[PDB]
């Protein structure tokens, strides 16, 4: 009778920002990025890419509740390294890897007659 | 009533082969497993979706309306 | 405005009129679906 | 007739009862004069609840029946308005015993302390439920409540972004013809 | 170089391949987007004008919704919620008609 | 004098909702009025906690010949968290 | 202003005199100015204590 709006899971609500970045006082140079209308798909990949970087120290993604399509990513890097720059670099690396994988798959499919 | 359009577990379309399944069972007198394998159902989800279905639509159509 | 359960023939009877089918003695007298537009979704 | 009841003495005279008797009633008129009359002198009883009479106070704030007001001059009597006259207002106060606590004061000397959409099939235009048939139940003002045909839920959506259709099919019309043209469903 | 694909076998509607030099998280995210995030065209709204079958309007509408539809040019098509249209314009929706009766 | 919150617009001239009509809340399903001696409404409001599309309506005569009406309403219920299996 | 239909809202407003006015039935809800000493029947919000019990 009051089931959640299914489309609302992946659609931003009125007056809602896609990303909300706030500082974290638990540790120095730590930030919390709340992703709205997102699932484990992007959070896990972004966190895995972040952990692959030596400069990045801590990168953890948490889903508060399955009901709400939203998660929070805590990122802490070394001194003098802005976490937003690290996230941007991780996203760029993910895009490059995805493009390379797409090109390889297309080449393999073209090579195969079937 | 009618065979489900897609498998509940995976979502594979299984409604196309219900008539083929019945024809194989009757025309070729093949066993359930062999007919299902020939139709192209590997995962047991679709196997039980097709095998366990009951054609109540025909029984409902038996009535005049 | 109405149909017979067996004959399935339209009657279009009015008020202060018998509710029995004209073709047969059966008087179930089912009613046809509303003419108003109806929409449904697979969700 | 009971205490505090409003009595229409004549076509232009309205009084408030301060002592309800069997056949003799003591009533204060709009001029503040208290007089004793008989049951026959009362033409009819004015229903305060159904009386749509309003006045303007000194500060300009609208005052209706039952609102608490305080006189700006005099004894600053505080009380609830029972009825509003063309040039006077009757106010009953629980702190005054004289005249059963009912006094007549001038309004300037006191200070206060058809929906076309409803019942028509509609389709939403700009929302997550656009293109879905709905039936309008009620409107709360600037927003219309619609029950979806295919969903067992009622949703509130702005009426301006909904297109109205005829009882049976028909063409869709936005919320611009019904407001201008008199409510009439299109032709199927 | 990056990640490479080794297609062990391919078919009309089934392809088995191998991904190398790729993280587990990336593969899982790829699977998730492929199973959920790929746009597709399917019947969304069903309007009934004359139905008298033993089945129910909601039942048949649900069955129709699951019917696959061609979506090769889905990218060209635009979401209805995006384009400025009154309702199911040709630029954001596909309209089909179902007619039948017994004998 | 007795009028309830149920919307009577869904009712047709005959006073019975035809199949395919959306009804919810206290919407009247059967419109019946008992003369009083001018008349008082005696409609059968829909269940407050249940709603759906009216499936079928039939009108017949009882054993004594009095008009009798039976309206069947059909709803589609999908599994939810609170449902028991 | 949100109204009874919207969850973070209210359905009834209690004035000083004690009379209760409903919001859904009143089309001028947005024009009502709240005054000190009045009471509003607001929908239960987060961090609102409530007793949970089982019949046995
Ligand atoms: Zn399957
Ligand atoms: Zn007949
Ligand atoms: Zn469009």
């Amino acid at each position: 009778m009051n089931a959640p709006d299914r489309f609302e899971l992946f659609l931003l609500g009125e007056g809602e920002s896609k990303l909300k970045i706030d500082p974290d006082t638990k540790a120095p140079n730590a930030v919390v990025i709340t992703f709205e209308k997102e699932d484990h798909t992007l959070g896990n990949l972004i966190r895995a890419e972040l952990l692959n970087d030596r400069k990045v120290l801590f990168a953890a993604y948490k889903v508060e509740h399955p009901f709400f399509a939203r998660f929070k990513l805590r990122i802490q890097t070394t001194e003098g390294y802005d976490p937003k720059d690290a996230l941007k670099n991780a996203c760029n690396s993910i895009i490059n890897k995805l493009g390379a994988l797409k090109t390889n798959f297309e080449t393999e499919w073209n090579l195969q007659t079937l | 009533m009618i065979v489900p359009v897609r498998c509940f577990s995976c979502g594979k379309v299984v409604g196309d082969k219900w008539e083929s399944y019945l024809n194989l069972l009757q025309e070729d007198e093949l066993d359930e497993g062999t007919a299902l394998s020939r139709l192209g159902l590997k995962r047991y989800c679709c196997r039980r979706m097709i095998l366990t279905h009951v054609d109540l639509i025909e029984k409902f159509l038996r009535y005049n309306p | 405005k109405y149909i017979c359960a067996e004959c399935s023939s339209k009657l279009s009877l009015s008020r202060t009129d018998a509710v029995r089918c004209k073709d047969c003695g059966h008087r179930i007298l089912l009613k046809a679906r509303t003419k108003r537009l109806v929409q449904f979704e697979a969700r | 007739y009971a205490l505090h009841d409003i009595v229409e003495l004549s076509a232009k005279n309205v009084a408030c009862i301060i002592q309800a008797g069997h056949d003799i009633f003591k009533v204060i008129d709009e001029t503040g004069k208290v007089s004793t009359i008989t049951k026959g002198s009362i033409l009819s009883k004015i229903n305060t609840a159904r009386a749509r009479v309003s006045s303007v106070d000194a500060n300009g704030n609208e005052i209706k029946i039952g609102d608490t007001i305080v006189e700006k001059v005099g004894s600053r009597r505080e009380g609830q308005v029972l009825y509003i006259q063309t040039q006077q207002i009757f106010v009953v106060s629980k702190k005054i015993v004289e005249n059963a606590g009912v006094f007549v004061v001038n309004p300037s000397n006191v200070e206060a302390v058809r929906e076309v959409a409803l019942g028509k099939t509609v389709r939403i235009r700009s929302a997550g439920y656009k293109g879905q048939l709905g039936i309008v139940k009620d409107v709360n003002g600037d927003k219309a409540t619609v029950e979806l045909h295919s969903k067992n839920k009622h949703i509130t959506i702005d009426k301006h972004k909904l297109t109205y259709y005829n009882r049976e099919g028909g063409e869709g019309i936005t919320y611009d013809e019904l407001v201008n043209r008199r409510g009439r469903v299109p032709q199927a | 170089e990056g990640p490479q694909v080794k297609i062990r076998e391919a078919s009309k509607d089934n392809v088995d391949f191998i991904l190398s030099n790729v993280d587990l998280a990336m593969a899982n995210s790829l699977r998730r987007v492929m199973i959920a995030e790929i746009p597709t065209l399917a019947i969304d709204s069903v309007e009934v004008e004359t139905n008298t079958t033993v089945l129910a309007d909601e039942f048949i509408a649900h069955r129709l919704g699951l019917i696959p539809l061609q979506s090769m040019d889905i990218e060209q098509l635009e979401y209805s919620r995006d384009c400025f249209c009154e309702d199911h314009c040709d630029k954001c929706s596909v309209v089909l008609t179902l007619q039948a009766f017994g004998e | 004098l007795r009028m309830k919150h149920g919307t009577y617009d869904k009712l047709d001239d005959d006073g019975l909702i035809a199949p395919g009509v959306r009804v919810s809340g206290e919407d009247v399903i059967i419109g019946k009025t008992t003369p009083i001696s001018s008349k008082r409404d005696a409609s059968t409001p829909l269940r407050s906690t249940e709603n759906g599309i009216v499936d079928q309506v039939l009108v017949t005569t009882n054993q004594d010949g009095l008009k009798f009406v039976k309206v069947r309403v059909r709803t589609t219920k999908i599994p939810q968290i609170g449902d028991k299996f | 202003r949100n109204g009874p239909n919207e969850h973070p809202g209210a359905k009834y407003v209690i004035r000083d005199s004690g009379d209760r006015i409903d919001l859904r039935y009143s089309k001028r809800a947005g024009d009502i100015q709240l005054q000190y000493g009045w009471k509003v029947e607001r929908h239960i919000m987060d961090n609102d204590p409530v007793l949970f019990n089982r019949q046995p």
